[PDB]
């Protein structure tokens, strides 16, 4: 995900080399950037 | 293109309309997770530092692109020079803690030492900007004690970012911003 | 051995002809590139021949004369008027070069389009055949004609502060009338681009 | 026997971006569960294409007012990530940190007047190689667009990546006497009694915008 | 084996004219990816070394073979024996930037450092001959800082050439040019 | 406990040449798209197959004139890539920088006189152990062409690579007093009206033209 | 391609050891000299 | 982190008959074919065997 070389596997087990996320129960500015409005609003000529 | 800019919905007009096209995009310099994950310098202090990544300088490139969100998460790894036994501790721990072989130690190696730290703080995320100039104490990754610490950076890994903030550039006095570039 | 170049509405016509020489490659390389965002367009009127003169080869030129000729040059025609016009524009060279004598001068030429010619060592003319050329040999052929696309480190180039091709003209053999043919050769050039396009119009003097 | 090996010189010392990771000393913790946090971005150009941001003029203000007087020229600035314009916005923010860009930059821009007050401006792109022009008439030959005000107050205009390189530096080189972007120009075409009314303008990227080569620059 | 000279069509005679039979050959050593591949030592720059291609000696075999391609392209390896911490910088970043161990830097591990490094000029390919004696600016890898650097070496990789130049070897004096040969 | 290693003596060393990589640094960046540039070329051989340059002679011109008097011999020189006349070469460009070669050598001949002049020249290869020929019908023995002008005006001749071992070195010796790989002579046979008329020459690889092991000679 | 003797995989992504190359849309010399005229031009005897 | 390893003493001195290899510097030679020459012996034994010589 972030800058890593490695095309082997980590020698160390995913549990120590980082911490381990939990769950409950670009996210939001990509999906805010796609919806961006590339039309012309009024009508076309030529 | 014309639109009702108090709407603030985003816009983006596109060079097809007085006949361009659009080129192909490759952003992966931009991504956050890539561009924040590289080592950056801390000026150190000679015995205990708190590791604290608000203490990389404002103006460097992870500095910078730091402070430009609000709440932030990543892992840390950390690059120290120093003297005598390396001693880590947790988050939330006394300083009389760093006294300890027991906790983490790192036997002086030459030329130096790298560590992989994990995300500490109790908190569910951090925070670059606090509303409570000072940033509450629980913010940190834990500290270090050395005889002496020659230097000391900081690698953050797995970043995440959230609610952007206002990133600064230099401001020219004359009409640009000239400086001497690299040439033969 | 007849040979008619059409460019344009403009032509050439050469009875005695060795053929043509296609520098580097047949045909161009990809035109639409990320750079210009595609606001390039192509100009057909511009692609055409013309004329200018290169020297007078005479007996006194011994080995090693030789004439650089920078392109694109100064253009008054359509072809001049864009590059005031468009700041990025790139395009192909079509090179035709002619000295005629008779058949009973002697002597040869060497004509070649350089890319990047800055200041060429003495001791490099003898290797100056690795670059599209042909010889001209008044014994056989009066006219060399050669073909290259447009070569550069980016995809348009500005020719205002670059120049991409060097046509040059050396003399590997130097001339002899034997008292039946020309006393002295002059040497013209007729060139048309090909394939030029251009982007990023300029606003105007008033 | 042991496996046998070879020590090599030159490899192994430490590198500050080196994409391998540290020996963990300490084990098994669990964080606590932050899943779906509100407003994450995981990109920081996504920031930027949905967030515009102010510019900066004369007297330090992030717009600029209707003029009457033969002067039709508004505002007229380099293109460059490094221009004291651009300095405030948030995209020229992240410039610092990268050497490269390539791909759009949006500007928009927002009719501030009453309700009676009319105006008709144009944004033009000058390629670099000549002066850019000083009236709009002169203009009128480059790529431009034209818009007056009324019941929508903003337009945004893309301004197109064109450059011989595939990539541009985002840094102002010393050397360089004048851009090597050209210039973007913002005229005032006319103004029904707009006098003393303000238009303020926005940047943010584009579709196509990319950047890329970090570098830590200090500033 | 008649024919036209003028043409410049590439005609080779083979020794089946006069009755003989072709021989096999095999061309890897003067493969250009293989006979470019490998160091070259130039003379260094106490503190800031900009990295460029073109510093290498004329007269060398890296330097010669080179310089007789008008549009090169490669990767770079770098061999470096420097004093404190080696720092690399970016194509087109300020000459400001060296100074910042942000940046990628090499700790120093005697006996010397080396480092691979991408292409990151802009342009889509380089040129050793360029019509504008100087060469623009923006031709180079990037430049290099340290303490002091004691030597300096560039390796290509996957080197790629176009449009070839005159390669001229010495020219002697008498007939041949005649060199002391190694013999036992 | 961890997986036990041994650190070996005389291993890891740096070598200038070594077959391996470095450590990356800094990651994910992306080329401006460069695919299908014009003239690329992968080998240098390749180019100097297709691309035949000039050699060297006396008054320092690419060219021999033709002579009237008692002495045929037009042109005479080693047969070695370090030869002062091949030395301007492209082919013996890259000689320099290797070792040892194998394979044909091919010469370029092309007449350049008027129309109204005719010549016939020969072409000879003497090989080594013999003191080459003063006269061509002392070199008619050897291996030889004979051509004439006339509607074509070049000629091509296959200098063939013909030695006990299977390669030969590039540089000259200096303790070899005589060419190793023997000589090639250039003849004229006869000319029409052809006095003061140039032959320009070329040289390039053959088709099974071989050269291997890198050095740098300086040079 | 170049000098490499590396019969196993390299330890680093594809990615990081090397800069990654993009599309649009010997080769030349090679196919120059692989069209050389080896014959004789004129009618051959004997 | 990144694969730990031990560096175990009184391993890795060089050895003059050692059974491992040198790393290559200068690659892709080829050698002049020598295939079937005359009289060629693998082992010092056989000529041994065949070649009887004086007492």
């Amino acid at each position: 995900s972030g800058n890593t070389g490695s095309i082997i596997n980590n020698y160390y087990m995913q549990q120590y080399q980082n911490s381990m996320d939990t769950q409950l129960g670009n996210d939001w500015f990509s999906k805010l950037a796609s919806s961006a409005f590339s039309g012309l609003f009024g009508a076309l000529l030529a | 293109t014309t639109s009702t800019g108090e709407s603030a919905d985003p816009v983006t007009a596109t060079v097809e309309n007085y006949g361009g096209e659009t080129q192909v995009q490759r952003r992966h310099h931009t991504d956050v997770s890539f561009i924040l994950d590289r080592f950056v310098k801390v000026t150190p202090k000679d015995s205990i530092n708190v590791l604290d990544l608000m203490q990389t300088p404002s103006h460097t490139l992870v500095g910078a692109l730091l402070r430009t969100a609000t709440y932030y998460f990543a892992d840390l790894e950390v690059a120290v020079k120093h003297k005598g036994d390396l001693t880590w501790v947790p988050n939330g721990a006394p300083v009389a803690a760093l006294d300890n072989t027991t906790n983490p130690t790192a036997y002086h190696k030459a030329p130096l030492t790298r560590l992989a730290l994990p995300y500490t703080a109790p908190h569910r995320v951090l925070a670059t900007v606090y509303n409570g100039r000072p940033l509450p104490t629980s913010f940190n990754y834990g500290a270090i004690k050395a005889t002496r610490v020659t230097e000391l950076l900081y690698r953050m890994k797995r970043a995440e970012t959230y609610c952007p903030r206002p990133l600064l550039a230099v401001h020219p006095s004359a009409a640009r911003h000239k400086q001497k570039i690299v040439a033969p | 051995r007849i040979l008619t170049t059409r460019n344009g509405h403009t032509t050439s016509t050469t009875q005695s002809s060795v053929g043509i020489t296609h520098g580097y490659a047949t045909a161009e390389d990809f035109v639409n590139g990320p750079n210009t965002s595609g606001l390039e367009t192509r100009v057909v009127q511009a692609e055409r021949f013309f004329k200018t003169h290169l020297f007078d080869w005479v007996t006194s030129d011994p080995f090693g004369r030789y004439y650089l000729l920078e392109l694109p040059t100064d253009h008054k025609g359509v072809y001049g008027s864009l590059t005031d016009s468009y700041a990025y524009m790139r395009n192909g060279w079509d090179v035709e070069v002619t000295a005629v004598g008779n058949q009973f001068n002697g002597g040869c030429l060497l004509v070649a389009m350089v890319p990047e010619l800055c200041s060429i060592e003495q001791r490099e003319l003898f290797q100056l055949t690795l670059f599209p050329h042909q010889f001209i040999n008044p014994r056989t052929n009066m006219t060399a004609h050669i073909k290259v696309p447009f070569v550069g480190v980016n995809r348009y180039d500005q020719y205002k502060v670059h120049k991409p091709w060097t046509l040059v003209v050396m003399v590997v053999a130097p001339l002899t009338v034997n008292t039946e043919g020309a006393p002295q050769i002059k040497v013209y050039a007729n060139i048309a681009p090909t394939n030029v396009h251009v982007a990023g119009e300029f606003p105007s003097k008033e | 026997g042991i496996f046998p090996v070879a020590c090599s010189d030159g490899y192994g010392g430490l590198v500050t971006t080196d994409p391998k990771t540290a020996d963990p000393v300490y084990g098994k913790v669990f964080n606590p569960p932050r899943n779906m946090l509100p407003g994450r971005f995981t990109n920081l150009l996504d920031v930027a294409e949905a967030c515009p941001t102010f510019l900066h003029f004369d007297g330090d203000v992030p717009y600029v007012t209707t003029k009457t007087d033969s002067d039709r020229v508004l505002a007229q600035f380099d293109l460059s990530l490094a221009a004291k314009h651009m300095s405030n916005t948030f995209l020229a923010g992240l410039a610092q940190y990268y050497t490269q860009y390539s791909g759009t930059v949006n500007l928009h821009f927002m009719f501030t007047g009453p309700t009676d007050a009319k105006a008709r401006y144009m944004i033009a792109y000058a390629p670099p190689g000549m002066e850019p022009p000083k009236t709009p008439e002169a203009a009128a030959h480059c790529i431009h667009a034209e818009w007056d005000t009324g019941l929508n107050s903003k337009f945004t205009f893309s301004i197109p990546y064109l450059s011989a390189a595939d990539y541009a530096y985002t840094a102002s080189d010393a050397a360089e006497t004048t851009n090597v972007q050209g210039w973007v120009c913002l005229f005032q075409i006319t103004h029904g009694k707009a006098e003393g009314d303000a238009l303020v303008v926005l940047a943010s990227a584009g579709k196509d915008f990319e950047l890329r080569l970090p570098v830590d620059a200090r500033q």
